């Protein structure tokens, strides 16, 4: 095939834990050293710890936890699993940590996570946000995680005011979260997810195109992409973002409102993220992206 | 719309132009080298003279003990990775066959973990031989990455030699000798085989003047005769 | 292959397309094809030799109007052509511009007359101290900056691979002067070009002075030289020592 | 004039350009001089009496029509010649040697006649027609400069890909480009290009490449939809290239999952065919989709 999509081991060193919609990633740095990536949601902790048990014998050997940004679908496990990995250093951008320190952001995230539980699921134990084992990282910081894992951090603002991505130089493997968008499983192209700034989004896609040719591309939803899909991932994401810009500007030149295209985009796309995103929030996010684009897009003559 | 590689090229240029100190240039070089997936790098300048013992200066991030050993045994003289540049401009992937003639150097380098690597040569516009090497310990060079690397290394060494010449680094500097148009033209004629009298005739001056100019030139080159002067001038691109 | 999907694809396609070529004409043909694919009308490839130091040879081959080649060599404009001479001082590409030709106004005016109104030139130095140069030219569209960089990269690749293949095919334009020295003669010339006399070389090499002088005679015979100064200078210029 | 980005209404389009007939299959009229005119695009047959009418509003004498530029051979761009050339005595039809010889090949002209005869309105009465090999044709070549008028100097550019004979015309003075179907069918509802690769994808993409290199366009006139202007016409070639590669990626992905060409053909038809119901039978549109998908699956670069 051309797309990997299943919990468990991805390749000789990595594992996907939990739900492929809101997945967590597990690095085996050495014989007795592990690390985590993506903070997931509360709804999937009950799947996390268990499915994790199949691969790790001792949970105490998790030493790092990487977070892309502060969205609920990539962070909502700090109360669930963090207390039980005592030697773990959460590593996150100043923006992300400061967001975790604010009460309003954690309230929003908690509500959005609560909106996804089952009528039978009971909440496991929880802890506080300002008490997390946090450490600020910087753009381009080198993370000597393991003898065969030297990953660099790259600031990818755009999808949010804090998004960051991780590049394993040895395996040419890029964890990108949502900076490229939501991969269309039916068509094979990128769906832009501009929820903060369009110029930062596009410049981040540019800076990512400057990396060596990619072999493995790992977004926040869908799984892992290999081959051509991973190589020109940033190029295609940029192209699709500009395509949406052009569509919106054309529709506006004909006298159509952002509501028209927002509803159309919901109808055509929201079906993919129905399991981890209330449809009304999908429509609202489509409208937010369309507004940002209409604000920052280049006009015509 | 013409390749995502252009983005990397322009980014490197923009990152390296505002730098006015060689330390930052080498730092950017290491940045990109490590971003590619290698552990260490090196940049070497082989001069053309003395023809018997050619100068080979180096700057990089190999272990200091390994460089001590390198200069102690003057490995710069007969290092195959460097000597490839004398006859070819193509990149060289490190391999046993390459080092069959200088096996001790390769054995000791392998002892230092420098097990996989490559070296790309280029010729500066002043007849100097610059070379850029990258190395890691455990992963062999795949084919598609082989070519991608080759290209990136070519671009990087081009821009590096340019920026270091613009920064007037001592490693690129050569024996400082300046000739006036008249004496340079006299040397052009001599290096073309003309005698003192023939040069005097052509330039419409006396032969005593021409021999006095020869004395001047040799005095500058610290040379015993005109053969050394002419050869070193030809090697340095001064005529 | 030379296609679309990425620059690396075009690179590998060009390499594979040029590997089977056993004729220099086809090499130049592939070069012209890619040049027009880039967007220019004519191209040129020039080789500046280092000797004779007074009048260094500058050979040229390309697809400029033949009348322009007639004029170019007739008045030997190749001697002080700025596009070529830049390569002696820089590894950077040169985009043709009025300011560049302020020194050689006649050549620039005549080139403009022949339609060579827009163009660029990229220099490189072969590992034998030759100055190779690849020029491209068109008539009506000025070079923008983004296209400047695109060109620079593609022309660099193309001229590198072209010089490689032409050296592999032993083209007369690059062959310069076929001269081969024996190990003994080459080391003797290395010592002479370092300033050593016949007797000092005889001592060092543990041979007689008559043998060293006879080796000098042979070396002069190969270089068609009247003395040892010319031989040493031309060997140093040609990278033989 | 107008602030708009797309002019899609019969009448005057510019100080020297008018659109005639149906905006779907228009015929463009250029005024070379006071008593000299030229036509562009051949349109479809059933518009003969319409175009004519419109034409007569602008030109006081049909003998003043001196040139008629044709992009390619497809039925929908040369069906008016046999019916209206008899009324234009002083006209030269200008097309590519491949197109000109196509008008000589019995089978091609039979296909053209059948497809154009199928697009009549109930009891339409075609007017008399002259032979295809009897047209007043002068073949043109790649890069030829057509001295139509003192201020109309149009260059011919080979745009193979959409067909084995497609060519386009560049009026360099006005940075205007009659591009026919070399870029595709403009999506009037979305503002993007629909690839129309019906012969060779390599040639189609190489032609779009060569066209990207032209001076910045101010007027981009395809064979369907009218005239584009401003930024929409400037980056038209690059946008067509991008949309073609996008469809390539979509086809290749759908095949990596085990789909057939005809499934995506049905999808693309349901999504696009609505625009060309007036001048293209649905079955032929679906067949063209299947054929483009065949060509893309063959010549597209795999993902491995
Ligand atoms: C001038 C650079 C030459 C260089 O890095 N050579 C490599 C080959 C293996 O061990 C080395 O030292
Ligand atoms: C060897 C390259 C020389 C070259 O490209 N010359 C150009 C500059 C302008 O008119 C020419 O003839
Ligand atoms: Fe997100
Ligand atoms: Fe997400
Ligand atoms: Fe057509
Ligand atoms: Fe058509």
């Amino acid at each position: 095939m051309l797309r990997l999509s299943a919990p468990g081991q991805l390749d000789d060193d990595l594992c996907l834990l939990g739900d492929v919609q809101v997945p967590v990633f597990l690095l085996r740095l050495g014989e007795a050293s592990w690390a985590l990536v993506e903070g997931g949601i509360s709804r999937d902790a009950e799947l996390v710890w268990a499915d994790l048990c199949r691969w790790v014998a001792d949970p105490s050997q998790v030493h790092y936890w990487l977070i892309t940004h502060k969205h609920y679908d990539h962070c909502g496990l700090l109360p669930y699993l963090c207390p039980r990995l005592p030697n773990v250093q959460v590593l996150a951008s100043e923006r992300t940590c400061q967001a975790w320190k604010s009460e309003s952001a954690v309230r929003v995230v908690e509500r959005l996570n609560r909106q996804l539980l089952r009528a039978e699921q009971r909440l496991p134990e929880a802890c506080a946000w300002d008490a997390l084992p946090v450490r600020a990282v910087a753009d381009g910081e080198w993370l000597e995680l393991g003898p065969r894992h030297r990953l660099q951090v790259i600031e990818a603002h755009g999808h949010s005011d804090d998004h960051v991505v991780f590049y394993d130089v040895r395996r040419r493997r890029l964890f990108c979260g949502d900076a490229l968008g939501e991969f269309d499983e039916a068509e094979g192209v990128w769906r832009p997810l501009v929820f903060d700034d369009m110029e930062a989004y596009l410049e981040s896609l540019e800076r990512l195109q400057r990396l060596p040719t990619l072999l493995q591309l790992i977004p926040g939803h869908g799984g892992l992409l290999r081959g051509r899909l991973a190589a020109d991932g940033a190029e295609s994401a940029y192209t699709e973002c500009l395509r949406l810009c052009r569509r919106l500007l054309w529709r506006q030149s004909m006298g159509e409102s952002l509501d028209e295209l927002s509803e159309e985009l919901h109808r055509a796309w929201g079906g993919q993220s129905v399991d981890f995103l209330p449809g009304e929030l999908h429509l609202g996010s489509m409208r937010r992206m369309l507004e940002i684009l209409s604000r920052q897009a280049l006009p015509l003559d | 719309n013409d390749g995502g590689f252009l983005l990397w090229w322009d980014g490197l240029r923009s990152e390296m132009q505002p730098i006015h100190d060689s330390q930052g240039v080498f730092a950017v070089l290491e940045k990109e080298v490590r971003r590619l997936g290698f552990d260490y790098y090196a940049y070497g300048v082989r001069h053309t003279i003395p023809f018997t013992r050619p100068k080979t200066e180096v700057h990089g991030t190999y272990p200091k003990a390994w460089l001590e050993r390198y200069q102690m045994q003057n490995y710069g003289a007969v290092d195959p990775a460097i000597l490839n540049g004398l006859r070819s401009s193509e990149m060289v992937v490190w391999s046993d066959s390459l080092f069959d003639q200088s096996r001790m150097l390769w054995n000791e380098a392998r002892d230092w973990g420098l097990c996989v690597g490559a070296t790309l040569p280029i010729r500066a516009p002043n007849n100097l031989l610059s070379v850029l090497s990258v190395a890691r310990d455990q992963q062999n060079i795949s084919s598609f990455e082989r070519e991608e690397i080759r290209l990136r290394l070519r671009c990087m060494i081009e821009l590096l030699t340019q920026k270091l010449t613009d920064l007037e680094h001592p490693m690129l500097m050569s024996n400082p000798v300046c000739l006036s148009h008249r004496e340079r033209e006299i040397l052009q004629w001599t290096a073309d085989g003309k005698s003192s009298g023939e040069i005097a005739i052509i330039l419409s001056i006396s032969e005593s003047t021409v021999n006095f100019h020869h004395k001047n030139i040799q005095k500058k080159f610290d040379a015993p005769n005109k053969t050394l002067a002419a050869a070193y001038a030809a090697a340095l691109g001064l005529i």
